[PDB]
C-alpha cells in the first residue's frame, strides 16, 4: 500500500546506500517511488561526478534544434529545426545574451506562468542528443556511461547500440526549451544528472492513469491520433498542467537543480523545461520489472528506423515458463503499475 | 535506432 498519492518523492541516500545503482533504484520501488512516474535522488555531497567543467567550451553539438512551438490554450505542437554544428562557447553566448536569456521572476510559479505564456515566441536552441559523457572514467558510483543494469543484454546478446539508449546523451539547454509529453523508448526508465546550470522544471502523470493522457491527448489532436496509435511517441506534443487539470489528469511537478538526479519509471509521461543555461546527462536503464512493459509497449510504426528492442533474449532469461505461450501471442499478462519490481523483496522482506 | 528529443 505504498505512497497511494502518487506523489513525487525525493531520496537522500548516503555514501554507502548511494553506491550499488540498481539496488537503490529496487529500494526506491520499495518506498511507492516509481507510482508517480518520476523519483528525485539529491546524491550525497562528497560525490561528485567531474572535478570541474572548465574544459568542455569547446565540445561540439553536431546538430542543435531551434524549438518551433505552434499552439494555443495550453496545447501545442513543437517542430524541431536541426541547425549547424556549434560549439558549447558559441551556445552559451546564445542562451545568455538579452535575447535569449531567462526572464527575471520571483517564485517558481512566475517563471512556470511566463513559459506557457510566452513558448510560441522567440524559438529557443536546444543543444540536444549530443553522444558523450561528462562523468570522469573512475566514477564508479551512478556513472550514466555503465549503470550495469539488466538493459546491457542487448549489447551482450546482440551487439546492438542503441544511441541514447544504452549510451548517454548531453543535452544544453537554454531558456525556454522544452521536452514534450512522453515516456521512453520501449517504455523503459530514464536516469537524468543535472551537471550544471539553472534547473529543469518537470511534469509527470502516474503509469497508473497514464493510459488516461493518451485517450485525452488523442482527443485534442484526432489527426495525429489517426494516423499513429503511437503519436505521442514523436515527442511535438506539449499539453499545460492547466489542460491537464481542466480534465482530471493527476499529475506532480518537480524542479530539479544542478546536482541532482531525476529517475522515471516504466510507463511514466514526463515534459518539462529547462530555465537557462545548463547541461544534463541521460541514458535509459532496465529493472526485471521493465520486462513487462517491453513485452507490451505500443511502437511508433510512421516513422522509418525508430527504436524497437528484441524482447526475445529477456523473455527466454526471466520469464522461460512465459516464453512460448508469449511466442504463440497468448500471454496475456496485465501489467499492475503499483508493484515494485522483483529485485526490492530484499527490502520489504 | 537512436534516441531523438523530437521530430518535425
Ligand atoms: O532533459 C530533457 O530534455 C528531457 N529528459 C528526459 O526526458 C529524461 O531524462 O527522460
Ligand atoms: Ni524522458
Ligand atoms: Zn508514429
Amino acid at each position: 500500500t505504498l505512497n497511494p498519492s502518487a506523489r513525487i518523492m525525493t531520496f537522500y541516500p548516503t555514501m554507502e546506500e548511494f553506491r550499488n545503482f540498481s539496488r537503490y533504484i529496487a529500494y526506491i520501488e520499495s518506498q511507492g517511488a516509481h507510482r508517480a512516474g518520476l523519483a528525485k535522488v539529491v546524491p550525497p555531497k562528497e560525490w561528485k561526478p567531474r572535478a570541474s567543467y572548465d574544459d568542455i567550451d569547446d565540445l561540439v553539438i553536431p546538430a542543435p534544434i531551434q524549438q518551433l512551438v505552434t499552439g494555443q490554450s495550453g496545447l501545442f505542437t513543437q517542430y524541431n529545426i536541426q541547425k549547424k554544428a556549434m560549439t558549447v562557447r558559441e551556445f552559451r553566448k546564445i542562451a545568455n545574451s538579452d535575447k535569449y536569456c531567462t526572464p527575471r521572476y520571483s517564485e517558481f510559479e512566475e517563471l512556470e506562468r511566463k513559459y506557457w505564456k510566452n513558448l510560441t515566441f522567440n524559438p529557443p536552441i536546444y543543444g540536444a542528443d549530443v553522444n558523450g559523457t561528462l562523468y570522469e572514467k573512475h566514477v564508479d558510483e551512478w556513472n550514466i556511461g555503465r549503470l550495469r543494469t539488466i538493459l546491457d543484454l542487448v549489447e551482450k546478446e546482440s551487439g546492438i547500440t542503441i544511441e541514447g539508449v544504452n549510451t548517454p546523451y548531453l543535452y544544453f539547454g537554454m531558456w525556454k526549451t522544452s521536452f514534450a509529453w512522453h515516456t521512453e523508448d520501449m517504455d523503459l526508465y530514464s536516469i537524468n544528472y543535472l551537471h550544471f546550470g539553472e534547473p529543469k522544471s518537470w511534469y509527470s502523470v502516474p503509469p497508473e492513469h497514464g493510459k488516461r493522457l493518451e485517450r485525452l491527448a488523442k482527443g485534442f489532436f484526432p489527426g495525429s491520433a489517426q494516423s499513429c496509435e503511437a503519436f505521442l511517441r514523436h515527442k511535438m506534443t506539449l499539453i499545460s498542467p492547466l489542460m491537464l487539470k481542466k480534465y482530471g489528469i493527476p499529475f506532480d511537478k518537480v524542479t530539479q537543480e544542478a546536482g541532482e538526479f531525476m529517475i522515471t519509471f516504466p510507463y511514466g509521461y514526463h515534459a518539462g523545461f529547462n530555465h537557462g543555461f545548463n547541461c544534463a546527462e541521460s541514458t535509459n536503464f532496465a529493472t526485471r520489472r521493465w520486462i513487462e512493459y517491453g513485452k507490451q509497449a505500443v511502437l511508433c510504426s510512421c516513422r522509418k528506423d525508430m527504436v524497437k528492442i528484441s524482447m526475445d533474449v529477456f523473455v527466454r532469461k526471466f520469464q522461460p515458463e512465459r516464453y512460448k505461450l508469449w511466442k504463440a501471442g497468448k500471454d496475456n499478462t496485465v501489467i499492475d503499475h503499483t508493484l515494485p519490481t522483483p529485485e526490492a523483496a530484499e527490502f520489504l522482506k | 535506432a537512436r534516441k531523438s528529443t523530437g521530430g518535425k
